[PDB]
RNA sequence: AUACGUUAAGUGGAAAAGGAUGUGGAGUUGCUUAGACAACCAGGAUGUUGGCUUAGAAGCAGCCACCAUUUAAAGAGUGCG
């Protein structure tokens, strides 16, 4: 269980300097689709942001009951979460905007995640 | 196929098996070895049918080990012939054969080939036998 | 087909006893076989 | 989608191209004009060209670059590298001259970073038994 | 990690009987049924929902308790949605279109086929390759598709007969 | 008859090598409510079939150095092709 802890701890590391972030479905996740956002990615910066997929409700929830307390309604099924290190907020949370309608994985119809202390509605 | 260069003894008695094995019990030249459950005769051609099955399965790697060397002959009497007149002649060679003896040896082979290379002699051996490993206290 | 000792021949294969006689059944109807 | 590798300097002749594209409803006459085109700066090479296909029958072309590990034959200076690599070093390679050949690959490399493109090109030149130095 | 001990909600209107020893007389629009139950087994009704309860651990009972919640799922859903199974005819000169009650079947044999459908089943056939067995009882619709499918047992080498919706015959190569 | 069990085949009331999710006990161990085996919905690697080859055969003639990156994940390959 010692490396289910490396899950734990290296993520909050993230998050407790984290900036902005957008919830995303994980259903009909084609790797072609993952691609063209990890080349987005490439030019907002490189490594930093994270895809991590581990979002089960007894893992990533603990990771938020320090900071974000909104995840919990966010939890049930699906989720792809995303985490800023540095990069002024901008085309983040239009990028992945613009890949879900045009096909290529539901959006959730953006459940919404930190900003300030709110949900829905992507800028 | 085994045979000795030389025998004191044209022929011998058949003798009496019983009991555990005088030695040789413990394995211990082989990584892995087969051990016979009970006891029973062994023809030379039965011993030569094993080592053929191994070599080709094994491919390349350690070189076979056999603790048995055959040294007591099995009187064949000519077909038809009426009894007595004379004991008959070595057809053959049997090496003696004791309950809980190694009676093959595998080492330097991996752990997947090892428990194959065990199975078809066991077939080839109508004494039931099972699998063994050395042991190190030690 | 029918053998006393009937073994799995590939991964396929399943070993399921029927009517007191153990059948292994695959895929692939060769690998069919029946003990007894 | 059909890839073909349709050279830089010739397109026209139905045995290369011909009916292969031309079940498509692709209209070769019409793009064997463009092959011509943008591969011209790379003329008597083969390229490769991914060829997608739009309902409307409109279509655009990716043009690639000539296959990897070919360029490394180059820089060994040996036409033909060992039939057992590392039991057989016949070659060595400066990591310098890599960085060379790492950039000609990265319109055709998927790689992030200049970096991980020299870690991509290690991995081709272990292939023909080459030392990298 | 077990099967009788789930819940089955039912959805309406479905009333449940609960008369000895034991039969369950399941009643609606659709349909009844009765399937026999031994004693060792509890049947218990709690509001809108079905429920299973396990005597003992023993390896015996550890089957049968299995098989009366997945046979209790089977009547409510008969006895509300329906069931039915689609059968795709495969050839040339096939056909098939019903003579009454009865059901005719054009099949390749010389000699005509007809296949008379059990009470509480009909036999639509709103083209002339699909075929629908509707039925609010799971096993006599199955046992008539299994009787439809002995009419022609299909070939390996080529789609012909009846063949299940969606199934995939094995192909074979013939010179 | 009493008490603790076992057996389901008529074993008991006929043998063997060998074969088997038969069942009753005992022991060891992997994973496991920082998540297990079943699933049902997700995706399958990037340069690349990559070297040496056989007309060409790209997960696969077969012999292998069988590399490193994208990373929630995937062997330059488990398999039916």
């Amino acid at each position: 269980a010692i490396e289910t802890k490396k899950v734990v701890v290296e993520e909050i590391a993230s998050k407790l300097k984290e900036s902005k972030s957008t919830i995303i479905v994980d259903y009909r996740g084609l790797n072609v689709s993952e691609v063209t956002e990890l080349r987005k990615q490439l030019r907002e910066a490189n490594v930093e942001f994270k895809v991590y997929k581990n979002t089960m409700t007894r893992r990533a929830v603990e990771q938020a009951e320090l900071n974000g307390l909104n995840d919990f309604l966010t939890g049930p099924n699906a989720i792809a979460f995303s985490t800023e290190d540095v990069v002024a907020p901008a085309k983040v949370l239009n990028d992945f905007a613009k890949n879900h309608e045009a096909l290529e994985i539901k959006a959730g119809v953006i459940e919404g995640k930190v900003s300030t202390v709110e949900e829905v509605k992507a800028l | 196929m085994l045979l000795p260069k030389r025998v004191k003894y044209r022929r011998e008695h058949r003798g009496k098996m019983r009991g555990r094995a005088k030695g040789g019990t413990e394995v211990h030249f082989g990584e892995f070895g087969i051990q016979a459950l009970e006891a029973s005769w062994i023809t030379n051609r039965q011993i030569e049918a094993a080592r053929i099955a191994m070599t080709r399965y094994m491919k390349r790697g350690g070189k076979v080990w056999i603790k048995i060397f055959p040294s007591k002959p099995y009187t064949a009497k000519p077909l038809e012939v009426r009894m007595g007149s004379g004991k008959g002649a070595p057809e053959g060679w049997v090496a003696v054969v004791k309950p809980g003896k190694v009676l093959f040896e595998i080492s330097g082979v991996s752990e997947e080939v090892a428990r194959e290379a065990l199975r078809l002699a066991s077939h080839k051996l109508p004494i039931k036998t099972k699998f063994v490993k050395r042991e190190e206290i030690g | 087909k029918v053998r006393p000792s009937v073994k799995p021949i590939c991964e396929k294969c399943k070993v399921i006893r029927r009517k007191g006689k153990v059948m292994v059944i695959c895929e692939n109807p060769k690998h069919k076989q029946k003990q007894g | 989608v059909v890839k073909l590798q349709i050279p830089a300097g010739k397109a026209n002749p139905a045995p290369p191209v011909g009916p292969a594209l031309g079940q498509a409803g692709v209209n070769i006459m019409g793009f064997c004009k463009e092959f011509n085109a943008r591969t011209a700066d790379q003329a008597g090479l083969i390229i490769p060209v991914e060829i997608s296909v739009y309902e409307d029958r409109s279509f655009t072309f990716i043009t690639k670059t000539p296959p990897a590990a070919v360029l490394l034959k180059k820089a060994a200076g040996i036409e033909s590298g060992s039939g057992e690599p590392n039991r057989n070093k016949v070659a060595t390679v400066k990591r310098d001259k890599v960085r060379e050949i790492a950039e000609t690959k990265m319109p055709d490399l998927n790689a992030a970073d200049v970096e991980a493109a020299m870690r991509m090109v290690e991995g081709t030149a272990r292939s023909m038994g080459i030392v990298i130095e | 990690s077990r099967v009788g001990k789930k819940l089955l909600e039912i959805p309406s209107d479905v009333t449940v009987t609960l008369n000895d020893n034991n039969t369950v007389a399941v009643k609606g629009p659709k349909g009844e049924l009765t399937r026999t139950f031994h004693p060792d087994m509890e049947i218990k009704v709690e509001d809108n929902v079905l429920t299973v309860a396990r005597p003992s651990d023993q390896k015996e009972h550890r089957a049968l308790h299995g098989t009366t919640r997945s046979l209790l799922g089977n009547m409510v859903e008969g006895v509300s949605k329906g069931f039915e199974r689609g059968l795709e005819l495969v050839g040339v000169g096939y056909r098939a279109s019903k003579s009454g009650n009865k059901l005719v079947l054009n099949v390749g044999y010389s000699h005509p086929v007809e296949i008379v459908p059990e009470e509480g089943i009909e036999i639509e056939v709103p083209s002339q390759t699909k075929v629908v067995v509707k039925g609010t009882d799971k096993e006599r619709v199955g046992a008539i598709a299994a009787n439809i499918r002995a009419v022609r047992s299909p070939e390996p080498y080529k789609g012909k007969g009846i063949r299940y919706e969606g199934e995939v015959v094995r192909r074979k190569e013939g010179k």
